[PDB]
RNA sequence: GUAAAUUUAACUGUUAGUCCAAAGAGGAACAGCUCUUUGGACACUAGGAAAAAACCUUGUAGAGAGAGUAAAAAAUUUAACA
């Protein structure tokens, strides 16, 4: 179980990591499924582009926004 | 408060005399509220290194109420140090011999186990009855509310409340009762 | 004179007597001293809060170990408020003049 | 007539919100003690020929009774009233730093 | 130029209180005629 | 900050206590309802994007 | 009085009674049927 | 005259806490505007004295007022004497009025400015580790950089409405 | 998915181990008992089980008078009777 954690890049705790939903990767997850929290990655704005790399932010809900404005909603 | 430096310091670190009525009250709940006042835990300026404790006056310590069978089951044990000097008395036996021992022991067991515990016991005053010396009575400030609300006896209910409460059953007329 | 009180730099004698004169200039009736808070009066560590009342209106409240000391300090509190040298006053403006 | 806390002892707290809801306004004017809740200060406290000259009343008391009298008037224990040795009296900082 | 020694507090203010430093009577309501608990007047 | 406010700013701390008490009462009212009633005035949350 | 963990009546005259915190078996006809809960 | 959900008054019939009725939101909404306008009217006329502001700086919340000192345990890369503005203010309070940010106040409502007056290293701190019977003993001395800021002024603007 | 592995060169040092979980032996379906196997911890830090090498939480190292969390507080009152 320790080796699989290193292979998945989960050394530091409470550090989100993005992996592909494929059977080979899922095979490793099913071994350490009791040591990790699995959430889907949602894209309300879609895949980040080249111009949106510097404005990404992964919220706690699992959604990755491409426009992190740090500004209260006017609505 | 635009006070001078010395009067401002004196007022903040002043001692306030509080009053407690122990009639029909559990000793522990009396001790819990007396513990914080004696240690000064009720003040935002509280600190262990600062002697910020206050004076607690508890009256009617003879008429305390023990929940359950604590009058018969609870045992206060002490040892005189000599062989065969192990004495064990119940709460009822101790209460008759000393009306203020039960409250004093409950409060003493709640203070921190340090050298300051004996200092805080000097600022605690116990009186078995409602009689209080004038000097202690003339410097009281606030009467802390009783923790436990005394239930009313059946004879203390007025006719308005008795008639307000509905009867749930109709007894037969031929029942001797 | 930042962390210094008004009377800490201006040493005076009998602040109560000077308070009466400043109220006469403003057509204010003589203040009445009454006890608002009291604790440990019979003990060696008392606390008195003497409150100055003009026309049954509180103008200052001061603490003290004894009644005379508390009354004397309460007079200083009233003088600070009248002169505007309270601790609540806005700090000195050191910004560049406009 | 709703009030989260009784406006009787400390101040009259009036909660409010801004139009955008990005700032909470708290208007808390100080309350004054009513004139009817105070007590007046106790201002009040023969054929004599010889003037009453001040007479010293410092009665000699042993170390025991002196500490017992002090422990009762200040409601403390006898332990703090005993002196300490030179070693502890020399470790004490006679010029401590002062703040405010 | 001050000595490089331990500093007791990371802050220093000459007027720490603006609404009045806390005193035990700050949060205690006043009673009619300021009577003490279980005290009878006249 | 709250410890400093409770000592040097008693009036400000009472305002925070009133706000916390008001918010505490709003949650109890919302817990009694089934969501039909609108949320409390102080229960609104400013969203950041 | 014989201490028994389980109290059993030994005749029709034995009757159970709750006294002083423990059940007792009394039998006036047969005084040897008296038992005390252990 | 008893409803199907009626319970006679007993000890546990009703909750021990007294019932609390919240104000009508429609009626209370305009009541808030009256309080805000009064407090906003206290700012244009300058009916306030010293102001204490709670600012978030160096991952720390400081209860600062005017003309006071604060020690910061890191270097700001700023020459001494430079005047800067502390952007994050969470609370501004006065003798009679208090404003709360959610969680921060707008830059158009409060302005706090400080000055770099002294940049110095900390006093030597002893970092020593020891384990018995293992010949494990090593001593390290560190001097973390420090910075002292003095709050010059705390001013607000009438932008509540 | 990851970044190690093998070979080459040069030698030192450790191997009188413990306890916990699990499978199975010897003893008495005893032992802080003995003897193998798998795994963990311990001889590496800290928090929690009262004090605590072996249980649980948790590791990569500094300063802070900031913050969010992990494990983490024993329950129970029992006999009538045709
Ligand atoms: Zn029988």
């Amino acid at each position: 179980e320790k080796d699989i954690i290193k292979m998945l890049g989960l050394e530091k705790a409470h550090t989100p990591q993005v992996h592909k939903n494929i059977p080979s990767v899922n095979a490793k997850l099913k071994v350490v499924k009791h040591l990790i929290r699995i959430k889907p990655l949602k894209l309300p704005q879609g895949l980040p582009a080249e111009e949106n790399m510097s404005n990404t932010c992964l919220k706690s809900t699992g959604e990755l926004v491409v426009q992190w404005h740090l500004k209260p909603v006017e609505q | 408060s635009s006070f001078s430096r010395a009067p401002q310091q004196w007022a903040t670190f002043a001692r306030i005399w509080y009053l407690l009525d122990g009639k029909m009250q559990p000793p522990g709940k009396l001790a819990a509220m007396a513990s914080i006042r004696l240690q000064g835990l009720h003040k935002p300026v509280y600190h262990a290194l600062s002697d910020c404790g206050d004076h607690v006056v508890i009256m009617n310590t003879r008429h305390i109420a023990f929940s359950g069978n604590k009058w018969e089951q609870k045992v206060y044990s002490s040892h005189t140090g000599y062989p065969g000097g192990f004495r064990q008395v119940t709460a009822a036996q101790l209460h008759l011999r000393d009306p203020v021992a039960i409250v004093k022991l409950a409060i003493y067991g709640m203070l921190p186990k340090n050298l300051h515990r004996r200092t805080m016991m000097e600022r605690l005053h116990l009186f078995p009855d409602e009689y209080i010396p004038e000097d202690i009575l003339k410097n009281l400030v606030e009467e802390l509310p009783q923790p436990r609300k005394i239930p009313k006896r059946l004879d203390e209910y007025t006719q308005e409340e008795i008639d307000a409460f509905p009867r749930l059953w109709t007894p037969p007329e031929d029942y001797r009762l | 004179m930042t962390g210094k009180e008004l009377f800490e730099m201006w040493k005076i004698i009998n602040p109560m007597g000077l308070l009466v004169e400043e109220l006469k200039k403003r057509n204010v009736s003589a203040p009445e001293s009454r006890l608002t808070r009291q604790s440990g009066g019979t003990t060696a560590l008392p606390l008195y809060f003497v409150g100055l009342y003009c026309d049954k209106k509180l103008i200052a409240e001061g603490p003290g170990e004894t009644v005379l000391v508390a009354e004397e300090e309460a007079a200083r509190v009233a003088l600070r408020k009248l002169y505007g040298f309270t601790e609540n006053r806005r700090p000195w403006n050191y910004s560049k003049p406009k | 007539t709703y009030s989260p806390l009784p406006d009787d002892y400390n101040c009259n707290v009036e909660l409010a919100l801004t139009s955008d809801g990005r700032t909470i306004v708290c208007y808390h004017p100080s309350v004054d003690i009513p004139y009817e809740h105070t007590k007046p200060i106790p201002r009040p406290d023969h054929d004599q020929v010889l003037k009453t000259r001040l007479e010293e009343k410092v009665e000699h008391l042993e170390e025991g009774p002196m500490i017992e009298q002090l422990s009762k008037m200040f409601f403390t224990t006898k332990h703090r009233w005993y002196p300490h040795g030179r070693y502890h009296r020399c470790r004490k900082n006679l010029n401590p730093p002062k703040d405010r | 130029g001050l000595d490089v020694i331990r500093i007791r507090k990371p802050f220093h203010t000459d007027n720490p209180s603006i609404q009045g430093q806390w005193h035990p009577f700050t949060n205690k309501p006043t009673t009619f005629r300021g009577l003490r608990p279980r005290e009878v007047q006249d | 900050v709250l410890a400093d406010l409770a000592i040097y700013e008693p009036k400000t701390f009472k305002s925070l206590a009133a706000l916390a008490s008001r918010r505490r009462h709003e949650g109890f009212a919302a817990a009694l309802g089934d969501g039909k009633e609108p949320e409390g005035i102080f229960s609104r949350v400013v969203q950041y994007h | 009085f014989k201490n028994k963990t389980v109290l059993k009546k030994r005749c029709k005259d034995c009757y159970l009674v709750k006294r002083r915190g423990r059940w007792y078996v009394y039998c006036k006809t047969h005084p040897r049927h008296k038992q005390r809960q252990m | 005259s008893y409803l199907p959900g009626y319970v006679p008054k007993t000890s546990l019939s009703s909750p021990p806490w007294p019932e609390v009725v919240l104000p009508d939101p429609v009626e209370e909404t305009r009541h808030h505007a009256e309080v805000v306008k009064k407090v906003n009217e206290m700012i244009v006329t300058g009916q306030y004295g010293r102001l204490f502001a709670v600012v978030h700086f160096a991952s720390r919340q400081w209860k600062v007022t005017s003309e006071d000192l604060i020690l910061i345990g890191n270097e700001l890369d700023l020459a001494c004497g430079e005047r800067i503005r502390l952007e994050k203010v969470l609370l501004v309070g006065a003798d009679n009025f208090t404003l709360l940010g959610k969680p921060l106040l707008g830059k158009d409502l409060v302005r706090v400015e400080a000055t770099v007056i002294e940049k110095t290293e900390s006093w030597p701190r002893i970092i020593m580790r020891f384990r018995k019977r293992k010949n494990f003993k090593k001593k390290r001395i560190v001097t973390t950089p420090q910075t002292v800021l003095r709050i010059n002024s705390i001013e607000i603007a009438p932008c509540l409405l």
